[PDB]
């Protein structure tokens, strides 16, 4: 875990860019605009509130490490993703069409690049009348 | 395969007027067979019903076993239950266990007790037991268990306090009444057990009258007990009724939450993006347009996008509240203040 | 014609102090005749009341038949019921059916049973049956049916669970008590029917005491049953009471919704505009001031004006909620942001 | 005069620990005298209590009459009750009537029945009747009457439906049971009156057991009636309890409304201004600084100031609601839009 | 010292699965010993249980006394209870008193009644009394007392009205029934006490049936009483249940109030600042950067900072409400208006 | 009542100042600013909503006449004023001090000219230890 | 229905005026201002939300066709219009005056041209003491 | 108490600065800005509302004296402070760490000067594994 905190402190140094040891909303927005994204202030606020437990408005390095620590391949996260698919499931049998999925990835919420979805579909066995088992995806992307 | 899911919906996800008539008729025939189980106990009709209940039992074991295997096949529509181990998982669930037990035990008692006392003694209990077949997905019991778990502290409180009141008050009634003799000559309260029987029958407002106190101490205590303890065995009705109602209504109003769709999509998208990050050869890198340390920061930002999307989704499914109004008002208000200050400076 | 609607309001849409006294007096005379129906069953007074109930019946059949035809005429004020087929539609409704049945059957039993056992056996039931005459527009029964339909799942749940508890617990009490003999020598529980009788009388907290268990198994089971099942036949009170109250209060607060007036007007207006669109010779075209394709686009815009007005109206009648506050806040807030940005650009 | 209001507050607007102990002790002595009224009816103690109740009665008539006149004098603090006709208005109110009746009738029965059967027959009822003395301002009965009037429709509904169920079901039970004979040889249901007695005792869940049906039709009907009608004589508890609670809580939270003070002041001020307008020689004209028609317009504006202040005050006393939030948001939002447009034009 | 608090949490602040099993097992052994106290009263088993209950009592007195001293030592983790006088304060609290009484009286009755009637007569009551040992922190009784105190007016209202109804109605039933004779020859209502017994048993819906009225006046009164008074001894269930539920739910939702942390900190800080003000040599003066009168004004401002922080904190712990929304909206709205006016002037 | 509607139509002509037959919020605010008052827009809105029953936002002459018609010396208005005094009544006996009343008239809500209150006090018999019976005022100013 | 979609695609081409296949709020507002109407932005937004089921903010041609498809002569629409009349019905007998109706059409909500209402009245048998049966209108304008 | 009101009137003269006898929000903000603090308007409003009982918006000298009069060493104030500590108490035993306390004083709410906290800690017996009994502080700063 020493290499882990070495890499995490390296990562925190990118945002810090100071001996501050904290990150402010702008201090994140600058790094994001460096990539050509253009977030909103409300976006960065809601972003930042999901890391701190101090209620200050800034991320101390322990909180940054804490966010790193907790795992995506989780009991609860898996079920949340699974429940999210079910909104788009007609008949609730555990299957969804292909073209419907492509329609939903590329239009609703954060729209995706077409090549991204082209990759996404072919991760799963899409044949079989075009249906796909979405728990296959869930097991895939909760494998880490 | 369309037919398979179609019959699954017919049997196991019912809706409409055909499905309803089917499940209705099933309920009615099982109830009728129960009434023959009743009338088998009466001496006048113990012969008629006893014979009738041997042929209807055969009819029913055939019918329910058939329905069982049809259902066990039709469960391949669900992806949980595809495959052999899937069907095994289907047989594993409780209602299927009960159905199977009923079918097999019917068949056994018929094939054995053909040539028979314990036979019919068991038949009657199977007839009773078959009523669990009706509720298929257990929404009944699930509702109950939910409301009990939510309101567990209240109910334990009532049970404790009422129990104590019963115990104490019944001891004192025993002491006051242990030597009293009835008009018919007998002693109602010989023991503390009898006083507890009295107390149970009383505090819960049944009043058989098999045991009544005669003395003035007993009547005094009983009056006060009867006025001040009975409530604690009547609260659960109010509690559970309000719980049932609230649960149903909110589970219904949850249907009209339409904001959850983009939240779900965003959650999915950012999750898969976090995953595909772990393949540097992926095509999710082209969105940003060399990359000594850009890798790490992108991964970090995506992870926290995932977390915020997760919380937003988890709250997208719940009803709004005043707290949310206040939060958004303050947020937008301060945004507006900083913006008008910004313009105020841009002029200068 | 003013008089016609005036008497309609007197009989069928009552309000005030005169109407109330009228309907009151009607209720009182029918109740008195019912009490004579009661006392006709007693041997001492079976002669007095039996004769009295032959003259008051004549009085009443005249009165109620008169009132019936007056009402059937006066219903021409309503446009549903204008015309012959209108009055037929009036006679078709349930309360009018009941009134007619009572009147005619009274007349028949009098004209026939003049010169008489089944006569009075029927008279008593008619006296009972006349109490439906009181509630005119059935707001009572409508309230009940509404609240039952809303809360149907909860009530089915209670009925199912309580039923099951009864069945099982009574079987076990039967097994424990079937051979027990009472002090008076008789067997209370000979059959499972008797145990079901016991269970019904118990779980619902009546406790006649005609059947009590003697054994320790029976008393144990009865105690546990009595504590843990009685609630499921007492929930409906809480449910139905809360439902009644809520329904009445919201149906009352609906009176103060004054926003619905312009919504109604707008709905009407845009609907008729959509209709009159279909006549190109109409005068709704002058509002726009040649027209190759303007026809279609105008029609489309009007259709969707109609739809939005329809939804606005349908929501203009319901009480506000936090969700609406949030929606309007976000909407106005973003409008304000874009406006201040607009000015921010107009300066530059 | 300070003392006068001080004792008024002691007797009639109680608060603290002294007042409470006083009213408590009064309650206790009247209760004790009631228990002697009880024990006067028992043959063993009919002598002791009968003599005791002749001296305590004298004590009490002196005490309560004294208290009555003290109170009637002390009511001059209130301006309603200043003056002779004021004190008459005080004696006019119900609780004072009851107090006076008790005192005078006690005195009369003592002075007459000194030298006595109807005497003590009346004494017992006076002892019972004195319990109304406790609640002084009737907040108890006022709360009840309020909650009944609010919930009148619900309660009439229950009473009607339960009544009907009773009537019908009891007729059918009568028909089924009229010839049945009991184990002891007697007929429980000779008449429809007896069946109504049964029904009342049953539907309200008392179950004395003096009348039970024997037949299978009777038991069937009774079971169904018992399951499906009992609720309608148990709703009022839920209704009335929720009403009591809500009323008390809102009447308490009304204490924290501090906005009503300026509203009250403004109402007073504009009302008196409207009045003083009617004197042209008044000094309210100097606020405006000849006057051909200014008179009328000033009067009009003031009248409508009065009306708006009146409504604002009437709503200043009630709790806020979502509708008010929405109204103020829309109002302020549109004000802000017109203001920013105004600035947008002032630049150009 | 870590171990000390660890065992304190085990005994007195329980949580988990080990602690639960422990307290469970304790409950079970005390219940079993109670059942032997029960069966000691029965003649068949009065020997077996009587001997068993002499050895289990020794076991238990050892166990509970040990647990008591362990706990009394372990309470040094709390700072209330550190020191000798601390442990005395621990022994002072009620549940500890009860535990001690049970232990000592057990020991005494054993050491004395070794060589014994009043002995076991006391043993039975101790077995009953030991059930208070279970709830450790009294959350049960605290919940009850809270909900009663909140709803005290409603409950007094019910008790008063129901009491009165009982008294009056029972007097009239007495008058109507005092001379009536039963089938068995006896007089049910000889005295007003008997009628009160009847009334209590009736109005609360028990109905033993030991006393029933025969006359028509009695039955009339009883019917009306039974319909219209029973509710007032059934309201408390609804009241108390709703209270329990509300209290628990809000005490749970209070966990998610995260705004209270900075409020708490600010309160602490400004309080200590106010204190340290009183030392002119303090270091809180350097924040302001000679001082003839600056001392006073600083102290004043700090005192009122303290007061505002105090109120903010006291309201930071309570749930939001519409009133707060309205206040903040108005406040921010007027701030925004004055700011836009300010800019409107800065341009000009 | 013919003279009454003559005077009321005369009065309505002052606000109309047009053949409109209605009054708009500004069309009232102008007449008020002619007197040197300076109301708020919200004031005029809340003012105007207490006269119309059309929901339009303007006062038709029938509504103006209706406002004229209904009487101040009323069962309900009297009780409302009486209840308003009770907010300022310590001990609820039907009496209030003099100086307290002067303090409340001149400070809270619409502040009054001192001469107005000087007239107001002397309308009632203020002697008797300074107390005054406020129902005397209520009977006075509900006499019309 | 082929001629129906031909005419509907013709109609959609008027709004599209592009190979976009969608309509934006402005892309509708322009067509409306071409007619001399001058809607509000909020108007066009609320307008457009009653056609889409995508949640995007634009109308795809399937959604346009869907709006075309569903029928005015409906079970529910009829009852809604009927209930709307009842707001203006004194005594609830199913009749309303003539002049009241003219007053309401020409003043409240979207005011109408006088000639429009002059046509509207004469569609129904207005004689008979001036009353009119409004369900006659409802049957008329739900006949399509 | 005569010397007490002399000093309090002296103190009120600092804020008054004119023969007004009252303090307005600005009339307080000026005195605060004289010290180099820069409060907000909302701050001064909420500040001032905790002194008056008139509802006017200003502090009369009796209200100022009233605020002076009521005592900090109180039954209720003590308990409020005690409850405030409990938010920062893990395990609820009546003890809190030292460094945790320093962290909370210097970061959350009104941040303090480091020298202030350095003084604050040493007021109490901080030894004993670093724990401190916070009711000791409460008794200290409620001693006045
Ligand atoms: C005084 O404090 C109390 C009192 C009661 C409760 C409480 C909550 S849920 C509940 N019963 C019940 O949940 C149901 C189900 C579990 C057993 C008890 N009853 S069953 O007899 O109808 C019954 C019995 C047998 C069968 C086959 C079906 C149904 N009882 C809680 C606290
Ligand atoms: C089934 O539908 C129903 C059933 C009941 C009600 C209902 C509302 S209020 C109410 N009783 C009551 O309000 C009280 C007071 C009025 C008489 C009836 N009870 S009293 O006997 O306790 C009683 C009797 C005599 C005395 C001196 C004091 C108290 N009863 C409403 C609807
Ligand atoms: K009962
Ligand atoms: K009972
Ligand atoms: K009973
Ligand atoms: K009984």
């Amino acid at each position: 875990t020493e290499e882990q905190i070495a890499e995490f402190k390296e990562a925190f140094s990118l945002f810090d860019k100071d001996g501050d040891g904290t990150i402010t909303t702008k201090e994140l927005g600058t790094v994001m605009r460096s990539l050509g994204q253009n977030p909103t202030e409300a976006e960065l606020q809601d972003m930042i509130n999901e890391v701190d437990a101090d209620g200050n408005g800034t991320i101390d390095f322990p909180e940054f490490l804490t966010m790193m620590a907790r795992k995506m391949k989780d009991t609860d996260s898996e079920e949340e993703i699974r429940e999210a698919f079910r909104v788009f499931d007609k008949d609730g049998n555990g299957y969804i069409s292909a073209a419907e999925l492509r329609h939903v990835m590329t239009n609703l919420g954060e729209k995706l690049t077409d090549e991204e979805v082209d990759e996404m579909i072919r991760e799963a066995d899409i044949d079989g009348d075009g249906q796909v088992n979405y728990e296959e995806f869930v097991q895939m992307m909760t494998a880490k | 395969t369309h037919v398979q899911g179609r019959v699954y919906n017919f049997l196991e996800r019912p809706t409409g007027w055909k499905c309803f008539v089917y499940h209705f008729a099933v309920f009615l025939i099982v109830l009728v067979c129960l009434i023959f189980s009743v009338l088998s106990t009466i001496e006048q009709y113990a012969a008629l019903a006893t014979g009738t209940l041997f042929w209807m039992e055969i009819v029913l074991v055939v019918f329910f076993g058939t329905e069982y295997v049809v259902r066990l096949w039709s469960a391949g529509c669900r992806s949980k239950y595809v495959g052999l181990w899937g069907r095994l998982r289907f047989a594993r669930k409780p209602i299927s266990i009960i159905d199977l037990i009923v079918v097999v035990a019917s068949m056994v008692v018929l094939c054995v007790g053909s040539k028979a006392t314990s036979a019919i003694r068991g038949i009657r209990f199977l007839q009773i037991l078959r009523m669990l077949h009706v509720d298929r997905q257990g929404g009944t019991w699930r509702l109950l268990g939910s409301v009990v778990f939510i309101h567990r502290q209240e109910l334990i409180t009532t049970l404790y306090i009422g129990f104590l009141g019963l115990i104490f008050s019944s001891y004192f009634v025993y002491l006051a009444e242990k030597d009293a003799v009835n008009e018919s000559g007998r002693v109602e309260f010989g023991s503390y057990a009898d006083a507890l029987w009295w107390g149970v029958v009383t505090v819960t407002t049944i009043g058989y009258g098999d045991k009544v106190p005669q003395t003035w101490v007993g009547k005094t205590i009983a009056s006060c007990f009867s006025v001040f303890a009975i409530s604690f065995f009547a609260l659960p009705a109010g509690i559970l009724g309000s719980g049932f109602a609230l649960k149903v209504q909110q589970k219904q109003r949850q249907k009209h939450f339409n904001r959850q769709i983009p939240a779900a999509a965003s959650l999915i998208q950012t999750a898969w993006r976090c995953y595909a990050a772990e393949n540097p050869d992926s095509s999710t890198w082209k969105i940003y347009i060399l990359r000594e340390h850009h890798r790490a920061t992108i991964k970090v930002i995506r992870r926290m996008q995932y977390f915020v999307a997760k919380k937003k989704f988890q709250q997208a499914r719940k009803p709004y509240d005043v707290r949310d109004v206040i939060e958004q008002y303050s947020q937008g208000h301060l945004n507006l203040m900083v913006r008008i200050k910004e313009l105020q400076r841009r002029l200068d």
